[PDB]
Order: C-alpha cells, then structure tokens, then sequence
DNA sequence: GCTAATACCGTGGCCGGGAGTGGCACACACCTATATATATGTGGCTGGGCCGGGCA
DNA sequence: TGCCCGGCCCAGCCACATATATATAGGTGTGTGCCACTCCCGGCCACGGTATTAGC
C-alpha cells in the first residue's frame, strides 16, 4: 500500500565535513542574496556553496517479494555542500597524519621458564577445550 | 615407552609426569608396558642430570646449579630416606641451594612450578637442615 | 552450377545393483575387586590458635 | 580506651597410588564376520543438433 505524501516538500541535500557530522549524528542559516552562511550554537559560521542549481530527476523516500511500507517525502531542490579560527582546523587536519601501530613486544624473561613452558612442563588441563 | 626407553640410553633425563603430560598412558599399563619392554631389551643382547633441567626451569645461576650437584651427590652419599623417588630429593636440593642464597622464589611457586608438593619440599627441608653441616662446598 | 535430404553423436536423468556401512551376534581378552607385609609420598580435610575489625 | 566475635592458617592425620604373590569370578569391551539398509556408480533411454552427398 504505498502511497506518496506530497513530493511537494523541498529539501536541500548537504556534504558536510566530518567532525560537524558525525557531531550531528543546532545553528541558524543566514541567506544573504547569492551567499549563505551558517551561525552554530557555542560556533563557526560556514559558507555554503550552491553546488549544483538545477536538480531534478532526485527525490527523497522512507520506509516503515516481500513489499513493505513505503512512504515518499520530497522532490530535492537544491544541491549543496558546506565549506568552512580556521588554524586549529588544519593544525587538526594536519594531526590526523599521525596514526601509528604498537610494536612487537619482546619478552626479556630469563628464556628458561618460558622455554620451560613450550614443551613438556609437568602441567597438564587446566582448561576445558575439545575435552569430551 | 618406546621414547622414554631412547631418553634413557642417550643419558637424557624426563621424569614420568612429563611424558604422562604429553601421553594419558594411564601411568599403571606405561609401567608394565615399560618394565616388559625392558625385557624384551634385555632378550636382545641417575638423578644428577635432573638439576641443570629444574634449574632452568627456574633460571637459576651456575653456582647454584653445581651446588645442588654436590648437594645432590652428597645427600646421595649420606643415606636416610635415601630418596623417595629422586625427583623430591632434586626439588628439595634446589630449595636448599637456593635457600643458602638470596633469590626469593619460596616454597609455592617452587611447588608450582616444578609440580611438588610443599609438605614434601618442607618434610625434606627439615632433615636436609639437620644435615646441613656436610653439605658446605666451601 | 545449384539445391535438398539423411545420419550420427552427445548429454541428463532415473533405476538397479553392488558396496559399504551399520548393526547384531559370538568369541576372546581384558579388567575389576579383596587380603599381607614394606616405605614413602602426596593431597585433601579437621581442630586449635592467632590476628583483625568495629562500637560505645 | 576497652572488649568481643569471626575468619584464616598451620600442624597434622587419613586414604589411595606405586611394587610382590596368589586365588576367586564374574563382568565388560573389542574385534570380526555376516546380513541388511542406504548410498553411489553404472547403465539405459530419450532428445536435440550439425554436416555431407547426389541429381538434373
């Protein structure tokens, strides 16, 4: 029984940075007419480009053979993407060039007691595995 | 048997509980099976090296090593209980030995270690401190 | 110079028979359980003594 | 500042393996062989496609 809602609705869909998104997963939007901006709570203001103007043939849908529930939200308006006290953003983009892994750890035991513990050491079970 | 019969002619040294750790041959049969091998060699024609083994198991110096060979020689020498299987008379040489020095391990984690019972290292600590008085090298 | 006809080869599925595998029977071999001295050992319970903590 | 209660540790003691013989006996497990059931392999039957030769 699926049904289209209105389609009518206008959304605008965004290709923000990572740490402002995965933050999201609120501000206020300034449109000043050909040049928008964006005031967030405390921060920064971020300038949004009008990626693509015109966009049709993309819409946005929900869902509630197995035909499930299927509901339609909106045509997509307009296609954008968010563009950004910037030095401590590049300082951070800067940083996270910085991963590294742990080394192998060496043992500086005195050899003969793990060695004791490779092969035969009087010490048998222990643990129950594949013990039937 | 078979293996344990091949570490006794090339003067190895492997107590029972360690091939009985690697094996479940049920320890009686591994006996008999072992005592009638022995035979059939025989048809067909030693604690000492148990030290430096223990003692690497628990990373012990080489003075305390070839002190608890002339301590293992001596007990050896002067009888009483004479033994009761070598290998308690090797744990409580090595307790002995390292007791004489200043290495802590104690009596439970030399008893865990080496698989010894610790009213056996301390049953044998106690005569061996009676004789005590031979057992000086130096 | 152009047209028409005939034969042979290869795959896939099903059924039957054998074979294998499982079960049953029989025989043989193991394998338990009890007493005796010996020592010596090891591991798990029993009783007593000592130590630590809290409240008025 | 003093008194009471609970828990833990140490010293110890009992039971079961190791080795010796022997009888009892009576049970259990394992192996082999045969026969029956299931699975696999082989055999049979059906259907479709491609190439070559001869005559007027």
């Amino acid at each position: 029984d699926l049904d289209l809602e209105r389609s009518n609705r206008q959304v605008w869909l965004v290709r923000l940075p990572m740490f402002l998104a995965e933050k999201w997963r609120l501000g206020k939007i300034r449109i000043n007419k050909s040049k928008i901006t964006l005031l967030l709570n405390e921060p920064h203001e971020y300038d949004l480009e009008l990626t693509k103007k015109v966009v049709e043939n993309e819409y946005v849908f929900t869902e509630q053979t197995i035909p499930k529930k299927t509901a339609i939200v909106g045509t997509v308006c307009h296609e954008c993407q968010v563009m950004p006290y910037h030095k401590i953003v590049e300082q951070r983009r800067n940083i996270v060039k910085l991963n590294n892994k742990e080394r192998i750890t060496t043992l500086d035991e005195t050899v003969g007691v793990t060695m004791s513990h490779t092969g035969m050491s009087m010490r048998s079970d222990n643990s129950n595995f594949l013990k039937v | 048997a078979s293996i344990l019969i091949g570490c006794r002619r090339a003067e190895v040294a492997r107590t029972f509980k360690e091939i009985q750790s690697l094996i479940h041959v049920k320890t009686k049969e591994f006996g008999k099976t072992l005592n009638i091998m022995k035979n059939i060699l025989r048809g067909k024609s030693q604690n000492l090296t148990y030290i430096p083994r223990f003692c690497s198991h628990l990373g012990l110096p080489m003075q305390v090593t070839t002190s608890a060979e002339y301590t293992a020689k001596k007990c050896k020498e002067i009888k009483e209980i004479a033994g009761k299987s070598p290998i308690t008379i090797a744990v409580v040489s090595i307790y002995l030995n390292i007791l004489l020095f200043q290495i802590p391990i104690t009596a439970a984690k030399v008893g865990q270690t080496l698989q010894v019972t610790e009213g056996t290292i301390k049953s044998g600590y106690k005569i061996l401190y009676e004789h005590r008085d031979k057992l000086v090298d130096p």
